């Protein structure tokens, strides 16, 4: 009965560290992968806009060498 | 075989315990600041069974205070009696148990319970001869009923040669704090048959109804149900405490009232049946004594006597009376009720007489009853625990606290196999 009383206590403990745990795993995961989605969106909007200043580059460029 | 040490765990069990020691202080001439100011021997000479005496010249009860809350014992200190017991012996946490049985046994009370074990220790040593140990409490909710139970468990682990009786109080619908009741109730039961050598079942039920059906209290307080309590524990210990042609111990009680060691929860009954304020004038004859003492409406535990067989009775009348009536009228009940009363234990009826009646009457009787009726109480219990328990409703409150639902299998299975164990007794 001691023996029980002990592995009664000891899984609480456990249970509870084991929520704590995923609880605070879950949220690590989850706010790294936002940061990465969010900077990946990001990144692809200033691409867009970098070759909207590569192809204004190339309309200088084709007024130019009409001389 | 001379001391007593009394434990009264959790709400109830402080509650009902600081009612007792009023009542039997009161009637031993002992006053709040622990002085005797009585006029009779009779209250005296066997003052040691629940009284420690210090040099004072003072008496002081051998009573342990527990409790995982507050709250109840500031209110037992601050209580008509309460300067009376050892401040010593309030042994307190702060938590409280959330009426959880897991929490009182597991969790919460194990943190605690080192600590009751010393003052227990400390009582035990300075006895003469300690005859073992008496507990109230409740068994619905969570410090009564959890912590009381690992108490008991850790006190027959370092005492198993004393003797362990309860005062058990039983949850009911009709007296209800929370719906976990049963599930506390049904644990501590499993507790109780295995590690008690006698309980009284104190029923809320019966309480109530003697209340509302018999005193004509159309609406119940604790206090009211605490009145019976008090007054029935006054009447089982009259001849642990008091001088008499039979004299008892818990022992010889156990000895004499259960003839098989896990069939020892006792139907406790009472007459005359009064309330607190209004009390009756006129006096009662020993044939109405005998006759409502035998009642089921005087009964303790709400069930039915005639649903079953007395396998023992233990009878205490108080007050002057003719002893030769006492003995006509307790032969007389038996020899018109014989089919009631197992015929394999012969003279299994028996009477005491004190001549001490209590507090505010001429003459009263005490009934303890080894009856297969008992069945009942436990028989409403599983009934309550398997409507919640098979659809494991409210069980996260104890998973929570690191209890497998086995444990709840296990405690059912015990207490079912109880019931038809009176069963097996009722027939025979
Ligand atoms: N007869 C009686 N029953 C009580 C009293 N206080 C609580 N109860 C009952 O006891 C049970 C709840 O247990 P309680 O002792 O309050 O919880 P604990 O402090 O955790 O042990 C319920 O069944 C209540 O009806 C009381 O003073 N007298
Ligand atoms: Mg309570």
């Amino acid at each position: 009965k001691r023996e029980h009383e002990r592995e009664v206590i000891q899984k609480a403990i456990e249970e509870n560290n084991n929520f704590i745990k995923m609880a605070k795993e879950k949220l690590a995961q989850k706010m790294e992968s936002n940061k990465e989605n969010r900077e990946a969106h990001l990144a692809a909007m200033l691409e867009r806009l970098q070759e909207k200043d590569k192809h204004a580059e190339e309309v200088r460029k084709n007024k130019e060498l009409k001389e | 075989m001379r001391e007593i040490v009394h434990i009264q765990a959790g709400q109830c069990g402080n509650q009902i315990g600081a009612k007792f020691w009023e009542v039997i202080s009161d009637e031993h001439g002992i006053d709040p600041t622990g002085s005797y100011h009585g006029d009779s021997d009779l209250q005296l000479e066997r003052i040691n069974v629940y009284y420690n005496e210090a040099t004072g010249n003072k008496y002081v009860p051998r009573a342990i205070l527990v409790d995982l809350e507050p709250g109840t014992m500031d209110s037992v200190r601050s209580g008509p009696f309460g300067q009376i017991f050892r401040p010593d012996n309030f042994v307190f946490g702060q938590s409280g148990a959330g009426n959880n049985w897991a929490k009182g046994h597991y969790t919460e009370g194990a943190e605690l319970v080192d600590s009751v074990l010393d003052v227990v220790r400390k009582e035990s040593e300075s006895c003469d001869c300690l005859q073992g140990f008496q507990l109230t409490h409740s068994l619905g909710g969570g410090t009564g009923s959890g912590m009381g139970t690992l108490l008991i468990s850790k006190i027959r682990e370092e005492y198993p040669d004393r003797i362990m009786n309860t005062f058990s109080v039983m949850p009911s619908p009709k007296v209800s704090d929370t719906v976990v009741e049963p599930y506390n109730a049904t644990l501590s039961v499993h507790q109780l048959v295995e590690n008690t050598d006698e309980t009284y079942c104190i029923d809320n039920e019966a309480l109530y109804d003697i209340c509302f059906r018999t005193l004509k209290l159309t609406t119940p307080t604790y206090g009211d149900l605490n009145h019976l309590v008090s007054a029935t524990m006054s009447g089982v210990t009259t001849c642990l405490r008091f001088p008499g042609q039979l004299n008892a111990d818990l022992r010889k009680l156990a000895v004499n009232m259960v003839p098989f060691p896990r069939l020892h929860f006792f139907m406790p009954g009472f007459a005359p049946l009064t309330s607190r304020g209004s009390q009756q004038y006129r006096a009662l004859t020993v044939p109405e004594l005998t006759q409502q003492m035998f009642d089921s409406k005087n009964m303790m535990a709400a069930c039915d006597p005639r649903h079953g067989r007395y396998l023992t009775v233990a009878a205490i009348f108080r007050g002057r009376m003719s002893m030769k009536e006492v003995d006509e009228q307790m032969l007389n009940v038996q020899n018109k009720n014989s089919s009631y009363f197992v015929e394999w234990i012969p003279n299994n009826v028996k009477t005491a007489v004190c001549d001490i009646p209590p507090r505010g009457l001429k003459m009263s009787a005490t009934f303890i009853g080894n009856s297969t009726a008992i069945q009942e109480l436990f028989k409403r219990i599983s009934e309550q625990f398997t409507a919640m328990f098979r659809r494991k409703a409210f069980l996260h409150w104890y998973t929570g606290e690191g209890m497998d639902e086995m444990e709840f299998t296990e405690a059912e299975s015990n207490m079912n196999d109880l019931v038809s164990e009176y069963q097996q007794y009722q027939d025979a």
